[PDB]
């Protein structure tokens, strides 16, 4: 009964993961889209403080490299809201 | 809200806490001849509370002693079992945690330094010898303790006890592993110093209580069984799997209360029913007689999945 | 902390119960045996930790060399009992 | 007869299902009628917070294909 | 710089629906529309810049809601009920709904025609075509 | 054998302790399912399946996953 229990879970294991599977490309398109904006959200702000600092471009990759980089957590909301940040940095770990 | 649902899931269980001794009182008795205590209440059921302010009012004698160890021990014993039912999944558990069994495992293992420090802090060299006894059983028997759980998971798939109430949605994880429940059993037998493996409190004065009267002696005294009830509840989740219907979800924890109860019953029955076993015949059963049984079928445990094509589904 | 809310109030309780039942109320014990299971424990102890992730390893991919190593992992302990039983260990 | 221990019983026995119907219906209530959902897993916690920044602040009120 | 794209350039409608929604309907999104939605993905894998195929992604959310406008159309009641059963499970489990599924697919297999992918046939990995010239010198390696 | 016996009767957990030992040796050994753990696991999809550009050289790769080419869980199916 184990046996057959376990291998009709499995393909319930299969059935969902596949689902996903397929909602992951419109999460991808969602996740990237709302990225760059808290990116870009914080070049707005950035430049708006930075603008009075002497001789300091708004913003620069300290890494020379023109490849895309993911931002850390960190940079994302660190000039956000403190509870967001906090949401993002042990949010998943206290669940709900 | 959440407060009040921890009111519920510790008053509940303290109240039931102080039944069990009740219950322990009358059922020994009638088996034993006799009525038990009927007289104070109607049938008994002030007597549990009776006791507590008798032990509480007395004198700590604090007995000399080192003092923090007289005062934190007791709070360990009672704060890890009353803390092991956060996490336990009656219908659904309060603090699901991915790592549900490990915490319990976790938490119990702590519980043997209580026996420790309480041993080390009375100032009697007889107590140091008796906190010894309860120690070194207690981290021998977690280790069958562990391993049989080991095998219970490789046919889960998880640590998190929420999933063996989808695992046991067809049949009891008795029916297969019954070898081990057994094994499980007289572990839990043994983790709550009940009869059979009592050696604790034994011929010592019939070890860790030697020195603790009136409220530490009360702490411990809740701990145990508390975690009596606990262990029992686990047997009544991990093996025999209460039925489990969406739709009504109290229909398993009644159910879970039917098991447990039963189980409860079995270790009060076990203890009128059994001498005490011997300091070195309860180490020869668990490391001869168990552990080579509980290794080998922790590697059929292993090997059923597998060449069964059985692998359970992570998650 | 939705589990540090359960646990300080679990030692809240506790705390309260001793603080009052406290206030309310107003050398060379040594056996190398118990040396020797001490060490023995954790031997199985750090045992149980290299088997305990055997429910991921489980859903390993190789599945051969899961087993093949679990196999040798729990065989050979348990030859190291054996050997604790041949000689005078466990034998109290 | 042994049917006095029976009290005693059922004073544990009610003790003890309280708490798996409390826990039961204290998640029943707080989150909209809908069990709590189990992240156990980040996607699932993504896919929790996903549902927060759809509606109001809370993941439990869900908006449908009439939207 | 950082040339982050500005947000007029990323402001495009999305599905929006809760979670349980988009599960109820996966299978069969996964469906009508992996065409484009590989296409967005084989953008994004191999031109590791998300910004670089920021359009694709338009394009994802844009397929995906005429899925559901075209749902919303037909058999629409049966996916109703279908989500509102699999939404109150706690890891919305598909196995406590299979009653309410059949309706909806069955429904969709004589209205909109669409069909639920057997066991599979999604993981499998597919091979679309797109113009965007593989990326070269992805890394920009030096 | 003979000794065999008085251990199946004096010290009779050893001897299914071993018992078991050898037959969880065995069993994965020689079974008509052994192989499926490998493949039932291995087929369990956890990371998305990234999709190869079409150079059109390609006719074993199902163009869309629905299509009659590629892999198949059938034997997962009717196990
Ligand atoms: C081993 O043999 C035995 C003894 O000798 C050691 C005993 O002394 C005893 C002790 C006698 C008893 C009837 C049990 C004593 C039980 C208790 C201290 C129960 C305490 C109960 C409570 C604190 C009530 C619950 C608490 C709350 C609701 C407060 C919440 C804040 C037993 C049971 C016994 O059988
Ligand atoms: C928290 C930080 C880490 C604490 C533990 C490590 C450091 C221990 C330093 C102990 C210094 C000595 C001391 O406290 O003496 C009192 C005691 C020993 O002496 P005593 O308090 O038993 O002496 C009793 C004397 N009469 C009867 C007159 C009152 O220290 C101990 O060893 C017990 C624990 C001390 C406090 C530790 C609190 C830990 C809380 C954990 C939760
Ligand atoms: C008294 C001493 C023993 C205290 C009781 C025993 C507590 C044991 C805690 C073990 C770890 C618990 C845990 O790991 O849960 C983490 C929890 C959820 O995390 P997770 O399971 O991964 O789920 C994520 C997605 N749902 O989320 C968390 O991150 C919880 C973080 C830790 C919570 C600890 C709660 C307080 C316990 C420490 C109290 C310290 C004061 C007493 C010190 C005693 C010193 C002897
Ligand atoms: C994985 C874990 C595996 C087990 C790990 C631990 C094994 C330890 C074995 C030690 C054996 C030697 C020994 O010391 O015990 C002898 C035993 C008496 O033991 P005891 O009185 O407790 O005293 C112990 C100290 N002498 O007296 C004995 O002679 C016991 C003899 C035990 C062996 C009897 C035969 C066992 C094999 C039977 C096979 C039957 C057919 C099996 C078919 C399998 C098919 C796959």
């Amino acid at each position: 009964r184990m046996m057959r229990w376990n291998q009709e879970r499995r393909r319930l294991l299969i059935e969902d993961l596949e689902a996903r599977i397929a909602l992951m490309p419109l999460f991808q398109a969602e996740k990237d889209r709302r990225t760059l904006q808290i990116l870009r959200e914080n070049l707005e702000e950035e430049a708006i403080i930075m603008k009075d600092v002497p001789n300091w471009k708004v913003g620069e990759s300290v890494f020379h490299t023109t490849r895309w980089v993911p931002p850390l957590i960190g940079e994302m909301y660190g000039l956000r809201t403190k509870e967001e940040m906090s949401n993002a940095n042990f949010g998943f770990t206290w669940y709900t | 809200m959440f407060f009040i649902n921890i009111l519920t899931l510790l008053v509940p269980i303290l109240i039931a806490m102080a039944f069990l001794t009740l219950v322990e009182r009358k059922i020994l008795g009638y088996m034993q001849l006799r009525k038990g205590p009927n007289i104070v209440g109607p049938y008994g059921i002030l007597q549990p509370f009776a006791d507590a302010m008798k032990l509480f009012m007395k004198e700590p004698m604090r007995p000399t002693t080192s003092m923090s160890l007289f005062i934190i021990a007791p709070t360990l014993s009672l704060t890890l079992a009353l803390s092991l039912w956060v996490p336990l999944p009656m219908p659904h558990p309060l603090i699901n945690l991915n790592l549900g069994i490990l915490f319990i495992l976790a938490t119990s293992s702590l519980s043997v330094y209580s026996i420790l420090w309480s041993g080390w802090a009375s100032n009697s060299k007889y107590s140091l010898f008796g906190a010894l006894r309860a120690v070194a059983q207690t981290i021998s028997y977690e280790v069958t303790m562990a391993i049989i759980l080991l095998s219970v998971l490789l046919m889960n798939g998880s640590y998190s006890l929420q999933t063996l109430i989808t695992t046991q949605e067809h049949m009891w994880l008795l029916l297969p592993a019954w070898p081990m429940a057994m094994m499980w059993f007289i572990s839990t037998l043994a983790e709550t110093n009940r009869a059979p493996f009592d050696l604790t409190e034994g011929e010592s004065e019939l070890g860790f209580n030697v020195e603790y009267a009136a409220g530490p002696f009360a702490l411990f005294f809740m701990a145990e069984y508390t975690n009596i009830i606990l262990m029992n509840a686990l047997t009544t989740i991990i093996f025999l799997g209460p039925l489990y219907y969406i739709n009504l979800p109290e229909l398993y924890s009644t159910n879970f209360m039917m098991e447990a109860l039963l189980l409860s019953s079995t270790f009060l029955w076990i203890r009128a029913s059994y001498p005490r076993f011997r300091y070195d015949q309860l180490m020869h059963l668990l490391w001869k007689n168990f552990l080579p049984l509980t290794l080998a079928l922790c590697m059929w445990h292993i090997s059923l999945p597998i060449f069964t094509a059985g692998v359970p589904p992570y998650m | 902390m939705n589990l540090y809310t359960v646990i300080f109030i679990n030692i809240l309780l506790s705390l309260t119960l001793i603080l009052v039942a406290f206030w309310l109320p107003q050398r060379l014990p040594f056996s190398m045996k118990f040396f020797l299971v001490a060490i023995t424990f954790l031997l199985f102890d750090l045992e149980i930790a290299l088997l305990l992730p055997l429910p991921w390893a489980i859903q390993t991919i190789k599945t051969s060399t899961m087993m093949i190593m679990a196999f040798i992992l729990v065989t050979i302990l348990s030859l190291g009992l054996a050997y604790e039983w041949t000689q005078k260990g466990l034998e109290w | 007869m042994w049917f006095e221990i029976l009290p005693g019983l059922a004073i544990m026995g009610v003790c003890l299902v309280i708490p798996g119907v409390s826990t039961a219906y204290i998640h029943k209530f707080t989150n909209g009628g809908k069990e709590k959902r189990v992240a156990r897993v980040q996607y699932q916690w993504y896919l929790m917070e996903r549902d927060r920044r759809i509606s109001g602040v809370n993941r439990y009120y869900v908006s449908k294909g009439l939207e | 710089i950082v040339e982050l794209p500005t947000l007029e350039e990323l402001k495009v409608e999305e599905v929006k629906v809760s979670s349980a929604v988009l599960k109820a309907a996966a299978h069969h999104y996964g469906a009508q529309c992996d065409k484009t939605n590989k296409e967005f993905m084989l953008c994004r894998w191999e031109e590791k810049d998300p910004r670089r195929c920021l359009k694709e992604g338009k394009l994802v959310n844009g397929c995906a809601l005429n899925f559901f406008r075209q749902i919303k159309s037909h058999c629409a009641e049966p996916f109703t009920e279908y989500w509102t059963c699999l939404d109150y499970s706690n890891m919305q489990l598909f196995r406590h709904c299979r009653q309410q599924q059949a309706k909806f697919d069955q429904c969709v297999l004589d209205k909109l025609g669409w069909v639920r992918p057997d066991l599979g046939q999604l993981s499998k990995v597919t091979k679309v075509k797109t113009d965007r010239p593989l990326p070269e010198n992805p890394y920009h390696s030096r | 054998s003979a000794f065999l016996k008085n251990a199946w009767a004096k010290e009779p957990v050893l001897v299914v302790s071993f018992s078991v030992w050898g037959l969880a040796i065995i069993m994965p050994m020689i079974s008509p399912y052994t192989k499926y753990a490998s493949m039932i696991n291995k087929a369990t999809p956890y990371n998305y399946p990234v999709p190869v550009r079409d150079d059109g050289n390609m006719p074993d790769v199902p163009s869309h996953p629905q299509d009659p080419l590629g892999p198949s869980l059938d034997w997962l199916k009717n196990l």
